């Protein structure tokens, strides 16, 4: 039910909304209407082997890079940029990473048994008309959700045809991901600094790029709040339409105050 | 939500006291209980249709003089029963919680607000267009049955739409 | 019972008649009419306390109950006699029956309570935000009795589940799922609440996340 | 922006009205029937009802009769309690099959629920011995109730629908048929044979109940 | 290696026994439903016939008689095409359910098909008017059938299982109990009154059928 | 093979003729026809039944 | 109907011909007897990520 009024919300809505194709799209997604027979078996293939199988493929080169591009390192005593400074792979860095992924894998059984995680039998099978007041994604998909409550119900209407405000969403995502992706590349267009650096830098030490980042941040966390703003009124007293604006003011103010703060506090 | 037997049965206006709503669906004649195997899976289409699910609100009598309704849809309440779509005019998720003494159709995926006693028009959150009215009446026994389709198109939004 | 409503009415002179008309017409903008409004409303309101409201504001929250059974009944009573409308289901000794309004079925309540009662209350009747500074409350305390009469008296922002709507036979149904999902052990650990993604993600990121940054703060170094 | 259509126009509008639906031809490719039979005539089917009516109106009792597998299934249901006196009344088939107060095909004095146009409705050739115009005697105890069944297939659907619609006529009297044998009996001409009158139809004091067979 | 089992010559074997299935046990107790209704006797449920036999052992009839929601429904089916003359046959419900060729009760003549210890199968209350037990024509045409019901419920399922089986009787006799008015119609003696053999049950020439009531 | 709908029928020994073979499969009285939705699932075990066949 | 007569000889007579464990691979393979209702998903999941993998 929760995961069924997700993709209904997000993969139906926000699909059929791209204005070109965006119904046509949809029905190539599901192969018709939302409710397509043939669904959850794509998205399980594309869960099992496919995307794994671009992360794993990614993760390799990711590592590879890492591995031939020596890991940068912070400026110290004997570091420079033309050396690195710490333990050799064999004897002290390849026991201390097995460890750790060794307790890493001790807190996540621990958490698989201790907590409990998407307690689906509390959540009856999917049914278009069956809700729930919760209705939020996993964490990493709160801001996009809350990005869909803030934004105001803003919809435009060409000739014959409408744009719906979950195509805002979507330009979002775009951006969103356009300034991630392309960041590093922003930053050398306009510092300037083409140089090959290889000591990292204090984020004190760049305080426009910290306070841009904690902005990031700052941001990111208004979208996932506002995402729990139906369970932030619920146990904190405070009324929905209240939370929603909390979080509408907030997408344009809290970052410019963030950005300030995180400047000053860096120099 | 009887397992698997008459899921459907029809509906009778008495039923709906005021400030009351009820999720209601389109049930034929031909798509009887499910006791045998040619029904159960129009009944199951009934209950998987995302556009199906519509909600019967009976507005209060003493509210009734605040209802204002939607040109081309001046009719479509049946005295004091007004059949508006779950199905949220904002992507698409159902619009199930409805607030009495207040008429607030209230969608939780994103929280957005529709006037039950306005036409169903969002009055805050994403929505931007009135959730679709669906004409109800009462047929020969008393049992409320459509009065006609939606005049528009029930789910969310999409680039070939209101023309 | 002719005792029953003049304690009753002696208990409405001097706890409610401010907020109702002494003839129990709604005074203008501070309460409704309890005329027809039944003994059901009178307990669940009551019962949960909810009725010495001593405020208008955007909803009226339970609280400790200000009156005892005893009172209860003499209100809900009190209040029938003047109106009349629905009653407080009772057992055969005739105390509020809780017990017998424990429905048999459960996945058919279930099925009742996600299409009716989790959209606004949750998957499994934790609670739920409204429109402007109301909500739907948890469903843990209600007892079986209070969980029908909310059914069947729609308090405030609750839409009123008639008899013919919900049938005794679906209004047990639906206690016996509330009761149910309220008690039961959450199997897999911890139950985060109810609600999934918040508490989880809330907790990975302070529980898992802090651990694994110490672990690596404290196999590694600083510098 | 707001989307093109919205608002009342300020009118009223009006109650809708109470919906009359039509057959099916998307489902149905025509027209879906009940009862089956063989139908000799202008059409019956299998189910065919009626109802008694007394002198005021006073629902006497229900029949229904209908065709199933060549032999005519009929049953009457009591309308009323204590409708049928403790006694015995005389269920027959009457040519008439309209249940007025008083009405009289020939000419002479009108009886109570004697629409009959004769006797007992037989067939169309058939004028002798008690034929299809004869049914099952209505015996009434101090319960007051009808139900009971009898074999009478002198008369089928097809000539049940006939020129005149036919009736059931619920008498107040035995099932006796002239019983005296003239050996030891006598009429009151002192011929030892019946009347006439007695053979022709179940006849008994005022008619008990009339009802329309025509689908009633 | 060979399986242990292998070959049996001897013993040809016996051909296999016809099966008889026992009763689904408590677990799937479910199964058809026999009946429902009153049922204020041993026990009778909603379904009841009855076979009418000619003196020749030839089935004439088939009468049925069972409580559906307390109002018994029946309906007797023609048991041979040529079985009943074009005429009327005087129906009768006897207490007596042995329909002998020959066998009467009481010290006297006995009429075929006539084991009725009496007249009518009346109440057991019941002894003067024509009860339940009484009645009327039953109508063959040139076809020779018998389908044709009434309303006469002056008795139940309770009474019908009574402690002499019940049956049903056609003899040779229209309904008319009596039909000629005291007035002017007279008796062999002259008494302006009916005949009680008249007037107890349904009297008529020799007995045209008579079939056990029970579940016949 | 009917498409659902009494998928198995009765059987009597007359049917199968002197050098003829049939494949039959334990039907109950309960395994009605599979008109209803508790039918057609019982009947579909039947068919489903590994070792059934006969 | 070939592929599943397939699966039946070999994956199903083979499996639970196996002396020691034959019935208990057979039935950890199939979760029950031979048409168990996981056998194709689970073929599935052997053969679009296993065992290419
Ligand atoms: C998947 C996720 C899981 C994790 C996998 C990723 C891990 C990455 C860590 C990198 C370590 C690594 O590459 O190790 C190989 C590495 C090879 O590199 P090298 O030897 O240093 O060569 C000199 C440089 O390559 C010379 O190059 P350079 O440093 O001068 O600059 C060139 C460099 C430029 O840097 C790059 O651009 C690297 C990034 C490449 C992008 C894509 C690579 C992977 C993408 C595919 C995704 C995988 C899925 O390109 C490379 O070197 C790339 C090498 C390709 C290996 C990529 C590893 C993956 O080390 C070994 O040779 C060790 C293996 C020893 C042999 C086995 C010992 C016993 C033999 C018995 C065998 C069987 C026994 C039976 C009995
Ligand atoms: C949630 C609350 C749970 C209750 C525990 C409350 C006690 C918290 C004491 C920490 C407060 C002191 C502090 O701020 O600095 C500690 C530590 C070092 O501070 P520092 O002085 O600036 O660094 C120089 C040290 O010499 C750095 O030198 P080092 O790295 O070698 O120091 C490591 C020694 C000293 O450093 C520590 O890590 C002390 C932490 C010990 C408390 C954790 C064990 C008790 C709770 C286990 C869960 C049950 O490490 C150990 O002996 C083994 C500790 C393994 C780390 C496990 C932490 C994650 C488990 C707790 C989260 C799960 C909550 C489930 C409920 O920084 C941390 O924040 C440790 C993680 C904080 C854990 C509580 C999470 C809230
Ligand atoms: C769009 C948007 C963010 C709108 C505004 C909504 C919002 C976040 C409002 C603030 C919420 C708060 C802090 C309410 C308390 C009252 C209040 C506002 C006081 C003044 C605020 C203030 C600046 C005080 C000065 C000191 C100070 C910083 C106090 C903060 C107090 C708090 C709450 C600190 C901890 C922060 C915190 C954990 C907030 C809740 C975050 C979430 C999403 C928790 C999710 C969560 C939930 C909802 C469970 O039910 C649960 C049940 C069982 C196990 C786990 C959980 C769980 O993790
Ligand atoms: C990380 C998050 C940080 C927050 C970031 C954002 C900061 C910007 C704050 C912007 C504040 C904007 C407030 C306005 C909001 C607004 O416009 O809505 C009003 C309600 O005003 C209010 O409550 C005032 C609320 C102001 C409180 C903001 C306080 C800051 C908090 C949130 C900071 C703590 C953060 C802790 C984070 C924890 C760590 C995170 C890792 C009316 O609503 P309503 O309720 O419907 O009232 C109806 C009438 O309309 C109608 O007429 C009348 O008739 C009535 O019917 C009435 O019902
Ligand atoms: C490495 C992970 C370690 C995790 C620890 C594991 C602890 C195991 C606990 C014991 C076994 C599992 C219990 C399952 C049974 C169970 O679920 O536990 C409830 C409790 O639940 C609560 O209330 C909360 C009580 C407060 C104590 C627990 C708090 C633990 C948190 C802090 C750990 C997670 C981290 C979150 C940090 C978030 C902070 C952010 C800064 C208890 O019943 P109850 O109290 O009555 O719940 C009400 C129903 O009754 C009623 O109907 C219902 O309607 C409700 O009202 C319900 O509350
Ligand atoms: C302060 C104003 C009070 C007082 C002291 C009482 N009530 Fe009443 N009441 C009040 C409000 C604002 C409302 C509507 C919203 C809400 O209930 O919180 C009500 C409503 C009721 C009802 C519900 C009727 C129904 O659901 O149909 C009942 C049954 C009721 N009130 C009764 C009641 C009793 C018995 C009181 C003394 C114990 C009482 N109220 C006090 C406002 C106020
Ligand atoms: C949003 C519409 C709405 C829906 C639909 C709804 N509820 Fe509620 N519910 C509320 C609101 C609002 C309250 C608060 C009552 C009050 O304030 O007096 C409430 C209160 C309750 C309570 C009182 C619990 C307590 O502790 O006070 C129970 C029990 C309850 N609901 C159960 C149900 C059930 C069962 C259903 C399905 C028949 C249902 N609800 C459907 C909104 C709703
Ligand atoms: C997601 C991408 C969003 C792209 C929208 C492309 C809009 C093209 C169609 C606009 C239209 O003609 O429809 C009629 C309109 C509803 O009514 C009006 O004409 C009055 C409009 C007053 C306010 C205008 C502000 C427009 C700002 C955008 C251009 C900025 C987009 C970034
Ligand atoms: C909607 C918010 C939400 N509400 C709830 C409520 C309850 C619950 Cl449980 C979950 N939620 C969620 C939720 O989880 N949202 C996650 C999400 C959102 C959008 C997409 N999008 C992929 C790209 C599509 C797209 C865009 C551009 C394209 O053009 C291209 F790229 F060029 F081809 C093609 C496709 C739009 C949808 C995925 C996940
Ligand atoms: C059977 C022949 C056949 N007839 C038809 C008819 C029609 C059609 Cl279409 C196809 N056929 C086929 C057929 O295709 N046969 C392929 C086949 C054969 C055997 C196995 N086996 C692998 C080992 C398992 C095993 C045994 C021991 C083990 O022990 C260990 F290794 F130590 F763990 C582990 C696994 C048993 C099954 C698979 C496929
Ligand atoms: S899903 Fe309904 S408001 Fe967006």
């Amino acid at each position: 039910l929760l995961s069924g009024t997700g993709i209904r919300a997000a993969l139906s809505g926000i699909t059929m909304g791209i204005p070109v194709i965006g119904t046509w799209m949809h029905w190539a997604l599901f192969g018709g209407d939302f409710p397509g027979e043939i669904l959850i078996p794509r998205l399980y293939a594309l869960h099992i082997l496919l995307i794994p199988g671009i992360i794993l493929a990614l993760i390799g080169a990711h590592l590879a890079l890492v591995w031939f591009q020596k890991h940068t390192q912070f400026p110290g005593p004997g570091r420079t940029e033309t050396n690195v400074v710490g333990v050799r792979v064999m004897p002290v860095f390849a026991v201390k990473s097995g460890a750790f992924f060794a307790m890493i894998t001790g807190v996540l059984g621990l958490m698989g048994g201790l907590l409990t995680i998407n307690p689906i039998w509390n959540l009856g099978p999917y049914k278009p008309s069956q809700v729930s007041a919760g209705s939020q994604p996993d964490f990493y998909m709160m801001w996009t959700d809350g990005l869909i409550r803030l934004w105001p119900a803003w919809e435009f209407y060409p000739f014959g045809h409408t744009i719906p405000q979950g195509v805002w969403v979507a330009v979002g995502m775009g951006l969103v991901f356009a300034l991630l992706i392309a960041y590093p590349f922003i930053e050398k267009k306009v510092t300037g600094d083409d140089a090959h650096h290889n000591l990292l830098q204090r984020p004190r030490d760049v305080p426009v790029r910290t306070a841009i980042g904690s902005m990031a941040i700052a941001l990111y966390l208004l979208l996932t709040f506002a995402c729990m703003n139906d369970i932030i009124a619920l146990k904190f007293h405070i009324s929905l339409n209240a939370t929603t604006w909390i979080g509408r003011i907030g997408m344009v103010v809290l970052p410019a105050i963030v950005y300030f703060v995180a400047y000053r506090w860096a120099i | 939500g009887r397992p698997g037997e008459s899921p459907f049965v029809k509906m009778r206006p008495e039923d709906i006291d005021a400030g009351g709503m009820e999720t209601v669906f389109p049930w034929r004649e031909s798509d009887g209980d499910g006791t045998t195997v040619e029904s159960e899976h129009k009944l199951t289409e009934i209950a998987m249709g995302v556009r199906n699910p519509v909600m019967l609100i009976r507005i209060k009598p003493a509210d009734m003089h605040r209802v204002i309704k939607r040109k081309g849809q001046e009719s479509f309440n049946f005295g004091e029963l007004f059949a508006y779509t779950k199905v949220c005019s904002h992507l698409g998720c159902p619009s199930s919680l409805y607030e009495q003494q207040t008429y607030r159709i209230l969608c939780p995926c994103h929280q957005s607000q529709f006037d039950a006693l306005e036409f169903a028009k969002p009055i805050f959150g994403p929505a931007a267009r009135a959730l679709a009215q669906l004409p109800i009446t009462i047929d020969e026994d008393g049992y409320l049955v459509a009065n006609g389709d939606f005049v528009e198109p029930v789910g969310p939004a999409f680039w070939e739409r209101k023309s | 019972q002719s005792a029953l409503l003049r304690t009753g009415k002696q208990l409405f002179e001097t706890s409610c008649v401010s907020c109702h008309g002494a003839n129990l017409q709604g005074v203008p903008d501070r309460g409704p009419s309890l005329i027809g409004t039944g003994e059901a409303a009178v307990y669940f309101q009551v019962s949960t306390g909810r009725m010495p409201a001593m405020r208008g504001e955007a909803q009226a929250p339970s609280k400790p109950p200000h009156f005892d059974e005893s009172q209860i009944d003499a209100l809900g009573a009190y209040v029938q006699a003047n109106g009349g409308g629905p009653t407080v289901p009772r057992d055969d000794h005739g105390a509020v029956a809780q017990e017998s309004l424990i429905g048999g079925d459960v996945a058919r309540g279930g099925d009742l309570f996600r299409l009716n009662c989790a959209s606004c209350h949750n998957f499994t009747g934790k609670g739920g935000a409204l429109s402007s500074g109301k909500y739907a409350p948890d469903l843990g305390d209600a007892n079986p009795a209070q969980i029908y009469t909310a059914m069947l008296t729609g308090p405030q922002n609750m839409p009123k589940f008639s008899d013919r709507q919900l049938t005794p036979d679906e209004k047990r149904d639906i206690v016996a799922y509330v009761r149910e999902s309220a008690e039961t052990p959450s199997y897999g650990g911890y139950g985060l609440g109810g609600f999934g993604p918040a508490p989880e993600g809330m907790a990975m990121w302070i529980i898992g996340m802090v651990a694994a940054i110490g672990v690596a703060m404290w196999i590694g170094s600083r510098a | 922006c707001s989307p093109p259509g919205e608002t009342a126009s300020s009118e009223p509008g009006t109650t809708p009205a109470i919906w009359t639906g039509s057959p099916s031809p998307a489902a149905p490719s025509g027209e879906d029937h009940g009862g089956g039979h063989g139908a000799g005539a202008a059409g019956a089917g299998e189910t065919l009802t009626a109802e008694l009516k007394t002198a005021d109106g006073t629902s006497v009792a229900t029949a229904d009769f209908q065709f199933a597998d060549g032999f005519a299934t009929v049953t009457i249901e009591t309308t009323t309690p204590g409708r049928l006196t403790p006694g015995f009344h005389g269920v027959h088939i009457h040519s008439v099959g309209k249940c007025e107060a008083n009405s009289v095909a020939p000419t002479g004095g009108a009886p109570g629920d004697f629409n009959s146009a004769g006797g007992h409705f037989q067939v169309s050739g058939h004028s002798g011995h008690p034929a299809s115009g004869d049914l099952s005697s209505l015996q009434v105890r101090a319960d007051g109730s009808g139900k009971l069944v009898t074999t009478t297939d002198a008369f089928t659907a097809e000539d049940l629908l006939d020129g005149a619609k036919t009736a059931i006529i619920i008498h107040e009297k035995a099932d006796n048929f002239a019983n005296i044998p003239p050996e030891r009996y006598q009429q009151v001409n002192g011929a030892p044979g019946p009347d006439q009158t007695t053979m022709a139809t179940g006849d008994a004091g005022s008619r008990v109940a009339c009802g329309v067979i025509s689908a009633g």
